C-alpha cells in the first residue's frame, strides 16, 4: 500500500488514490483494509499529494512544452508561460522539488526496510513538506493569474520572497537567486 | 476537506454503479421481452453471472432449456399425479 | 483481478434450480447432479462469437418470426448496451438470449409427464 | 556462539514483493547471462 | 529437460514466456498490496470478473 | 543504461523503480529536449522539401534552439552542451564543403 | 546402428504431457490416462491427405480470417517444406499445423472456472 | 529431492537470525551511544549473552557496575604504573 | 556456525573479565575470584520483569541531559527491537544498560545533583521464590 | 553462448547463430530460455556478424585464393575480382576488420572476467563497429555489383570517402592510401 501511496505522491495515480482534473488527487475509494480514521488522515496528506500533482502539473504545463513561436516573444509569456524568467521558474520550482523527491525516496527505503513501520512514520515524516508546499503553490498560482512578464516576474517574486515562513523563505530565496541569476546574464550581456 | 476524498469518491461510485446496473438490467429486460425469452430478474442475473464467468452461451443455453424441459415434466408429473 | 465473490458454481446452479423449478434447494438434488454434469460436459464452440453477427442473426430471426418490431427494439436495446460497456462478455450474453428466444407462435411442446416413469 | 553468530553480514538487497524476511534472495540472473556452464545446459 | 528445467527454475523464471511463472511473494499487507487489492475489489463490486492478470517481478519489469 | 543493468545483475542491493526513474531523471529530461527539438529539426519538416530546403530548415531549427537553451542557463548546461555538439557536427559538412569552396575554389 | 531411444508412443505422450502442464510425470496420470484413451479412439480419416491441397486449404482459412500476408507466409513455408523433403508424413502435419492455428481476432472466450469440475 | 529443501531452508533461518541478532546488537549499540555506555561490540555481545543466559538482572546489573569500576581501576593502576 | 547455547557462566565471565582488562585469565585470577564470589550469590527474584519502568527511566534520564530528540530515538529503537524476536530478557538488558549507562553530560561533564526519588520501582519481592 | 556468439561474430556458426550462405547469420529460431525483446537483441548482433562473415566470405573471394599465373592479367579483372588494385582493396578490409577483431578479443576478455555480463554490454562496446560495418559493406557490394576495375575503383572509393561516419571516413582513407601507394607504385614503375 505504502508502494502505491508513494506512487501516488510521485504522480502515478491508481486505483487507490484517483486523480480528478478538478479535484486533484484524491483518494478513491474506501478501502476495506484501512480503518476510516486512517482513511481521513491518508486523505489528508493527500491534500498535500495533491498540491504536488497539481505543481508538477503546472511544471510541465509551463517548462515541459515547447514555446509557441509567436512571433512577439514578450507576449508568449503572458497567456503560456514563456520568457527566460520563466524558464527560470519552471527551474527554481523543480529544484525545490528535488528535496521533496529526495525525502519521498528514502521514506520508500525505509519503509522497505521495516514492515512494522505504518503510515503515521510517513506523516511525521512528510509533514515538513506539507507545510512547504501550500505556500509555494500559491506564491505559484499568484505568479499565473497575474500573467507576470520578464523582469517584473523577479519583482513579483522579491515581494513573495518577504514571507514569514522560514522554509518558504528559504525556498523563495533559492528561486530568487535563479531567477537573479538570470537577470545578471541579461545584464552582463547588456554591459 | 482533505479526509473527504475517499469515502466521498466510494460512495458516488457505489451509487453510480447502482444506477447503472439498473439501467442494463432494464435494457436485458426489454431485450428479453422483445425476445419472449421467458426469463425472470434472478434468472437473467444468474446468467449474466455465468456469462461473466465465463460459462459457454451454447453449454449454458443448453442447460437452461433442458432445465426449463426438466421444470415442465415434473409441473405435469404433479399435475397427473394429483 | 477483480473477482466479485462469485457464490461458486454449485451455489448458483442451485439457485437457478430452485428459482426455475419453484422448490427448494433440497428437493433438486438430482437435478443439481444433472445441471453439474451438462455443465461439466465440454462443449463446442457456439455458432457465432461475433457481438453484431449475433446481433444481424437475432434480427433476421426476428424477422422470421414476423417480429419486426421485435428486431428493431433489439437492435437498439444492443447498441444501448454496448454503449454503456458494462458487460465484459458480451459475445457470450448476446448468443445465450438468442439460443434461448422461443417463438410465440409455435405452441410449446408439454413436455409430457411420462418422463417421470423412468424415474422410479 | 550468538556473537561469533552475531559477527554474520546478510545482504542488503531488498524488494518489494517479499516484507517478512528481506535478507535478499538472488534474482538469478537470466538470458545469456548465468555465465558458461548456464549457457552449456542451454546447449 | 530435468537438469535444464532445474536451471530454468534457478536461472530466472520463463515469466517472459507466455507460460505462467507463479512466483512466491510475501502476503504482508505492504508486500501483497496486489493481492490485497484484488481482494478489496472481489470484495467490494458484485458485478466484477477478475481480468487474467500475468504478475511480474519489480526486478523484471 | 549498461551501469544501472551491471547494478541490477549485482542484485546485491534493492533498487527499486522509483530509484531507477530518479537515477534517469536528467537523462529523461534531457531526452525530452532532444525529442522535441529533434521533432522540430526534423519532424516538423516536410517530406517533400528540397534537401537544401530541408537543411536549411534543420539548421535554423538548431539555431534557434541554441539560443532557446543558452537563454536557459545554467539548469540546461547538459542540454546545451548537447546542443552544442550537435550544432558542431551538423556544420561540420557544412564547413567542410565551404572550405572545399574556398579553398580549391571548386563547390563540391 | 542403435536408433535412438525413441520411446514409445505412450513414453512420449507423456512427455508431453508433462512439458506443457509444467508438472512432473507423477502429477499428470489422470491426464496421462485420459490422452490413452483420446489415443485408443478411433479418429476419422483428415478431410485432406494432399500436401498441397492443405496448403491450399491453410492460404484460404488465413484470407478468411483476412490474414492474406501470413496466407502467403504460409503457402511459400509450405513449399519449402515440401521441397525439403525431410518430413515423411507432410499432409499429417499440415493436417496438424492447420487443426493448431488460432485465429488472433477472436478474442479469447476465457474459460470458466467450471470446466476444472470436469477435469478431476 | 525432497530432503535438501529443509536444511536449507534451517540454515537460511539461522543466517536470517543472525542477521537479526547483528541488527538488534546494532541497535542496542546505538542505544548505548546515545546514553554514552562505553561498551565495545564485543563487551556488548558477551553482556547480551549472559542475560540471554538468564543472569538475574540485578546481579548482572551489580556485576556489570563492579566489573566496570574493577576495568576502570586496572586502568588507572596501569596508567599509574606506565 | 555457531548456534546460540548456553554456555557455562565461568566461560562467559572468562570472556568478560579478559575483555575488561585486556590481560589473560592468569592475570585477573584475583579480580576474577572476587566477581565470581560477589556474582555466584546472586539471584534476582526482586526485579520486577517489566520493560515499561526501564523505558521511562530511560526517558527521563534523556530528558534530564536534555537529550528529548534522543529519548524520541531510543522510544523508537525500543519499538523496533520490540519488534525483532531475538531478546527474550529484555528487562534484564534494559536494566543492565541503564545500570552501566553513563552520562554524556557527566553534554558537558557532570551532571546537576543526585536528588534520588522514591518514584522507582518495584519490589517483585512479594512472590515465594 | 557469449564465447559461442563471438564464435558466430569469429565466423563459427552454431546451432543458435546459424550461417546460411543466402541469408548470413541468423538467429536459427525462437528459444523458450529467452525473452522476446532478448531475441531481437540477439537478432540485431546476428545481423551485425553477418555483415561481418559476408565481409570475411568477400574477403576469402577475392584475396583468399593464390593468384593463377594465367599468362594474360587483363581478363582477370573480368568475371572475378581481380588487379592489384583489388588486393590493396581485400588487404584494407583486413586491416580495418583487424582493429573489430581486437575489439572482440577485448570483448572476449571481460566476459572471461566477469561471465555475469549481459548483451547489452556487448552492444553498447560493439555498436560502433555496428555502424563501421554496414557502410563500407554497402561500399564493398557497390564496388562488387558495378564491377569497378582498376583505378576506376578508386574514383568509386572517393565518392564513398565522401561518406558522413567519421570512422567510415577514416577507413576508406586508409584503404585509398594503400590503393594509391600501389598506384604510385605502378606509376614509379613508368615514370
Amino acid at each position: 500500500m505504502i508502494h502505491e501511496l508513494l506512487l501516488a505522491l510521485s504522480g502515478y495515480p491508481g486505483s487507490i488514490f484517483t486523480w480528478n482534473k478538478r479535484s486533484g488527487l484524491q483518494v478513491s475509494q474506501d478501502f476495506p483494509f484501512l480503518h476510516p480514521s486512517e482513511t481521513s488522515v491518508l486523505n489528508r496528506l493527500c491534500r498535500l499529494g495533491t498540491d504536488y500533482i497539481r505543481f508538477t502539473e503546472f511544471i510541465e504545463q509551463y517548462t515541459g512544452h515547447v514555446q509557441q513561436q509567436d512571433h512577439h516573444p514578450s507576449q508568449q509569456g503572458q497567456g503560456g508561460l514563456h520568457g527566460i524568467y520563466l524558464r527560470a521558474f519552471c527551474t527554481g520550482l523543480d529544484s525545490v522539488l528535488q528535496p521533496y523527491r529526495q525525502a519521498l525516496l528514502d521514506l520508500e527505503q525505509e519503509f522497505l526496510g521495516d514492515p512494522h513501520l505504518s503510515i503515521s512514520h510517513v506523516n511525521y515524516f512528510l509533514d515538513q513538506f506539507q507545510l512547504l508546499f501550500p505556500s509555494v503553490m500559491v506564491v505559484v498560482e499568484q505568479i499565473k493569474s497575474q500573467k507576470i512578464h520578464g523582469c517584473q516576474i523577479l519583482e513579483t517574486v522579491y515581494k513573495h520572497s518577504c514571507g514569514g515562513l522560514p522554509p518558504v523563505r528559504s525556498a523563495l530565496e533559492k528561486i530568487l537567486a535563479v531567477c537573479h541569476g538570470v537577470m545578471y546574464k541579461q545584464l552582463s550581456a547588456w554591459m | 476537506m482533505a479526509s473527504s476524498s475517499g469515502a466521498g469518491a466510494a460512495a458516488a461510485a457505489a451509487a453510480a454503479n447502482l444506477n447503472a446496473v439498473r439501467e442494463t438490467m432494464d435494457v436485458l429486460l426489454e431485450i428479453s421481452r422483445i425476445l419472449n425469452t421467458g426469463l425472470d430478474m434472478e434468472t437473467l442475473s444468474i446468467c449474466v453471472r455465468l456469462c461473466e464467468q465465463g460459462i459457454n452461451p451454447e453449454a449454458l443455453s443448453s442447460v437452461i432449456k433442458e432445465l426449463r424441459k426438466a421444470t415442465e415434466a415434473l409441473k405435469a408429473a404433479e399435475n397427473m399425479t394429483s | 483481478m477483480a473477482t466479485p465473490d462469485q457464490k461458486s458454481p454449485n451455489v448458483l446452479l442451485q439457485n437457478l434450480c430452485c428459482r426455475i423449478l419453484g422448490r427448494s434447494e433440497a428437493d433438486v438434488a438430482q437435478q443439481f447432479q444433472y445441471a453439474v454434469r451438462v455443465i461439466g460436459s465440454n462443449f463446442a464452440p457456439t455458432v457465432e462469437r461475433d457481438e453484431f453477427l449475433v446481433a444481424e442473426k437475432i434480427k433476421k430471426e426476428l424477422i422470421r418470426q414476423r417480429r419486426e418490431a421485435d428486431a428493431a427494439l433489439f437492435s437498439e436495446l444492443h447498441r444501448k448496451l454496448h454503449s454503456q460497456g458494462v458487460l465484459k462478455n458480451k459475445w457470450s450474453i448476446l448468443y445465450l438470449l438468442l439460443s434461448l428466444s422461443e417463438d410465440p407462435r409455435r405452441q410449446p411442446s408439454k413436455v409430457s409427464s411420462y418422463a417421470t416413469l423412468f424415474a422410479q | 556462539l550468538w556473537e561469533a553468530a552475531l559477527t554474520y553480514e546478510a545482504s542488503k538487497r531488498r524488494c518489494w514483493e517479499r516484507v517478512g524476511c528481506p535478507p535478499g534472495h538472488r534474482e538469478e540472473p537470466y538470458l545469456t547471462e548465468a555465465g558458461r556452464d548456464a549457457f552449456d545446459k542451454f546447449c | 529437460p530435468d537438469d535444464r528445467s532445474w536451471l530454468e527454475h534457478h536461472v530466472v523464471h520463463q515469466y517472459w514466456t507466455a507460460r505462467p511463472s507463479q512466483f512466491p511473494h510475501s502476503l504482508h499487507l505492504h508486500s501483497n498490496l496486489a493481492a490485497v487489492w484484488d481482494q478489496h475489489l472481489y470484495s467490494s463490486d458484485p458485478l466484477y470478473v477478475p481480468d487474467d492478470r500475468v504478475l511480474v517481478t519489480e526486478t523484471q519489469v | 543504461l549498461a551501469e544501472i543493468e551491471k547494478c541490477i545483475i549485482n542484485n546485491d542491493t534493492t533498487i527499486t523503480l522509483a530509484i531507477v526513474v530518479d537515477k534517469l531523471a536528467p537523462r529523461l529530461s534531457q531526452l525530452k529536449v532532444l525529442h522535441k527539438v529533434f521533432s522540430t529539426g526534423v519532424a516538423e519538416v516536410p517530406p517533400d522539401t528540397r534537401n537544401v530546403v530541408r537543411a536549411s530548415h534543420l539548421l535554423n531549427t538548431l539555431y534557434k534552439a541554441i539560443l532557446e537553451y543558452d537563454n536557459v542557463g545554467e539548469a540546461s548546461e547538459q542540454t546545451v552542451s548537447l546542443l552544442f555538439s550537435l550544432w558542431v557536427e551538423t556544420v561540420r559538412p557544412y564547413l567542410q564543403t565551404v572550405d572545399e569552396w574556398i579553398v580549391h575554389g571548386h563547390l563540391w
